C-alpha cells in the first residue's frame, strides 16, 4: 500500500533519533497513520506512551485524539463532527484529508454487508451526505429507492516435482 | 616506567587473531580491573574495523554504577553503543555472547529511570538480527526485547520478530538460562492478547505452563491465569493440561487459583446476570495479581457468543426477542450490538429493518478461489523444511554414543 510505507519509514525514526523523549510533530504523524488504517489498538498504546507533559503543551495532539475516540466507539456521525474543529497546517493536513474518505468507505462497506434494508433517514447520517444527496448517488450504482417509507435496500508443476522425491527418500 | 592503560589495549588484539576466542569475553569483561573510561579513547586511533571489541566492556562496566558520571550529561553513553552495533557491527559477537547478552541488559536498567526508556528498542533491533541467520534465531537478546515492548507501549517492532516461528536458540559458550524461557513466554502472550490474535495466544501462554519445576514462582502463577481467560474468549471450556506438564500446577497453582476456576464453570451456563456477580466479588484478587483489564475481556464474550449460539438454533430471530436472552435492555441496544460483529468479522449477519427482525446467515464460501490454493502451497514450504531441520539434529545425537 502507499500510506503503508510512511508507517514503516516513521518508527525508524523514533527509535533512533530520540534518546529519551522525542518530537510533538513526530507524535502526530504516527497518530494519525494509526487512525487511516483502522487500527484502534496500536493508536490506543500509542497515546498512553506519549507523557502528559507533551499533551499539556502542545494543543495540536489533542484535536487528532479526539477524532480517534469516536473511532473506538465506532460512531458515523461522530466522525466528521471532530475532523472540522482542529486541524494542523504542517504534515497532518495531507493525512487528515485521507481520514475523511476512509470513514465514508467503511460504512459503505458496513451497511452493504449488514443493513438489508437501511433507512433513508438513518443513512444520510453514516456517509455524511445530506439526505437530498444520499438518495441521488445510490440510484446510480445499482440500489434501489423505495418511495413514501424512506427505505434504501443496498444489497505448479515445480512445487509438486519436489514433495515427490521429498516423501519418497 | 609506563601507564597502565596502554598495556590493557593491545591485549585484545592477540585473541582476535588466534583460534582460541574463549578466552576474549573474560578479558572485555574485567578490562584490566578498571574502572575508568580512558579505554575507550585509545580503540580510536589502534582499532581494526572501528572499535575492536574492547569497546562493549568499557561502557558496559560504566552501567552497573546506575548514575551519571558528572553534570546531566547522560546522552553520551547511549549513543557511543549505537555507532558500536550499527557501524562496526562486529565479528566476534558468536564466541563472545556472555558479554554481548549483558550489555543489552545493563543498558535497558540505565534507561528506566532517566527519562524514557525508547532509544534502547532500537538498538536491541539491530543487534538482533546479526545473531540470526534469516532463520529466526532465539536468546537472551530477543527475550529482553518483549520487555522494551512491555513498558513502551508500541507493538510495531514486535512484528517482524514474532509474526514467524523460532526455534533452534543460538548456543556456542552459554547464552541461555532458564528464567529467560519463561519470561519470553508470558512477555509474548500479552502482545497476542491485545493485537486480537487468540490463535497465537493459547499457543504461547501453552509453553510457559508445560515448563516442569520443583516449586512455585511468579511468572508460572501467572501464566496459569491468563490461560483461563484467553480460553474462555476462544471456546467456553479451559483446555486440558499435555501430559508432560507440571505436577506443581495440578497441586499447588490449581488450588490457589480458585477465583479463575469458578469463572469458567459460569461460563459454561452462557448467563450475563451471574457473571456480574463474579467480577465485584473477586475484585480483590484480581487487583493483588496484576490481572485489570484481562478479565474485561471475557464480559463482552459472552454477548457474542450468545449471538453466535442462537445462529446454529435459529434462523431469523424477531429483534424484540433476542433483547430477552441476551439480555440487552430493550431493543434499541440490540441493533447496536450486532453491528461491532460486522466490522471485525465474527459473524455474518443482516438486519431487516423493513419487518423488525434480523437474519443469520453463514459464510456463502466453498473454498473454490484460487487464492485458496496458493495458501496451501506457502504453508506447505514450511514443513518440508521443518522436516529437514530434523533430519540434521538426527544424525548429530547418531554419531555421539548413547546408551
Amino acid at each position: 500500500f502507499s500510506f503503508k510505507k510512511l508507517l514503516d519509514q516513521c518508527e525508524n525514526q523514533e527509535l533512533e533519533a530520540p534518546g529519551g523523549i522525542a518530537t510533538p510533530p513526530v507524535y502526530g504523524q504516527l497518530l494519525a497513520l494509526y487512525l487511516l488504517h483502522n487500527d484502534m489498538n496500536n493508536a490506543r498504546y500509542l497515546w498512553k506512551r506519549i507523557p502528559p507533559a507533551i499533551k499539556s503543551a502542545n494543543s495540536e495532539l489533542g484535536g487528532i485524539w479526539s477524532v480517534g475516540q469516536r473511532i473506538w466507539q465506532r460512531d458515523f456521525p461522530g466522525i466528521y463532527t471532530t475532523i472540522n474543529a482542529h486541524q494542523w497546517s504542517e504534515t497532518v493536513q495531507p493525512i487528515m484529508e485521507a481520514l475523511r474518505d476512509a470513514t465514508r468507505r467503511r460504512a459503505f462497506a458496513l451497511v452493504s454487508q449488514a443493513y438489508t434494508s437501511i433507512i433513508a433517514d438513518d443513512f444520510a447520517a453514516f456517509v455524511g451526505l445530506p439526505v437530498e444527496e444520499a438518495v441521488k448517488g445510490i440510484l446510480e450504482q445499482g440500489w434501489q429507492a423505495d418511495s413514501t417509507t424512506r427505505m434504501v435496500l443496498p444489497r505448479q508443476l515445480a512445487r509438486l516435482t519436489d514433495y515427490v522425491a521429498f516423501l519418497e527418500n | 616506567m609506563a601507564s597502565a592503560l596502554e598495556q590493557f589495549v593491545n591485549s585484545v588484539r592477540q585473541l582476535s587473531a588466534q583460534g582460541q576466542m574463549t578466552q576474549l569475553c573474560e578479558l572485555i569483561n574485567k578490562s584490566g580491573e578498571l574502572l575508568a573510561k580512558n579505554l575507550s579513547h585509545l580503540d580510536t586511533v589502534l582499532g581494526a574495523l572501528d572499535v575492536q571489541e574492547h569497546s562493549l566492556g568499557v561502557l558496559a562496566v560504566l552501567f552497573v554504577k546506575f548514575s551519571m558520571p558528572s553534570v546531566p550529561d547522560f546522552e553520551t553513553l547511549f549513543s557511543q553503543v549505537q555507532l558500536f552495533i550499527s557501524t562496526c557491527n562486529g565479528e566476534h559477537i558468536r564466541y563472545a555472547t556472555d558479554t554481548f547478552a549483558g550489555l543489552c541488559h545493563q543498558l535497558t536498567n540505565a534507561l528506566v529511570e532517566r527519562k524514557q526508556p525508547l532509544r534502547g528498542i532500537g538498538i536491541l533491533k539491530q543487534a538482533i538480527d546479526k545473531m540470526q541467520m534469516n532463520t529466526n534465531q532465539l536468546t537472551s537478546i530477543h527475550a529482553d526485547l518483549c520487555q522494551l515492548c512491555l513498558l513502551a507501549k508500541c507493538f510495531k517492532p514486535a512484528l517482524p520478530y514474532l509474526d514467524v516461528d523460532m526455534m533452534d536458540i543460538c548456543k556456542e559458550n552459554g547464552a541461555y538460562d532458564a528464567k529467560h524461557f519463561l519470561c519470553y513466554y508470558y512477555y509474548g502472550g500479552m502482545i497476542y492478547t491485545g493485537l486480537k490474535n487468540f490463535e497465537r495466544a493459547l499457543y504461547f501462554y501453552e509453553q510457559a505452563i508445560t515448563t516442569p519445576a520443583m516449586a512455585v514462582s511468579h511468572i508460572m502463577l501467572e501464566s496459569y491465569k491468563k490461560y483461563i481467560l484467553v480460553s474462555l474468549i476462544l471456546l467456553g471450556k479451559v483446555q486440558q493440561l499435555p501430559k508432560y506438564t507440571s505436577q506443581i500446577v495440578g497441586r499447588f497453582i490449581k488450588p490457589l487459583s480458585n477465583a479463575y476456576h469458578e469463572l469458567a464453570q459460569v461460563y459454561s451456563t452462557n448467563n450475563p446476570s451471574e457473571l456480574r456477580n463474579l467480577v465485584n466479588k473477586h475484585s480483590e484478587t484480581f487487583t493483588r495479581d496484576n490481572n485489570m483489564g484481562l478479565v474485561k475481556q471475557c464480559l463482552s464474550s459472552l454477548y457474542k457468543k450468545n449471538i453466535q449460539r442462537l445462529t446454529k438454533t435459529f434462523l431469523t430471530l424477531s429483534l424484540q426477542d433476542m433483547a430477552s436472552r441476551v439480555q440487552l435492555s430493550g431493543p434499541q441496544e440490540a441493533e447496536k450490538y450486532v453491528l461491532h460483529m460486522i466490522e471485525d468479522g465474527e459473524i455474518f449477519a443482516s438486519i431487516n429493518q423493513k419487518d423488525g427482525m434480523v437474519s443469520f446467515h453463514d459464510n456463502p464460501e466453498k473454498y473454490n478461489n484460487p487464492a485458496m490454493l496458493h495458501n496451501i502451497d506457502q504453508e506447505m514450504l514450511k514443513c518440508i523444511e521443518l522436516d529437514e531441520r530434523l533430519k540434521a539434529m538426527d544424525q548429530e545425537i547418531t554419531v555421539n554414543p548413547q546408551f
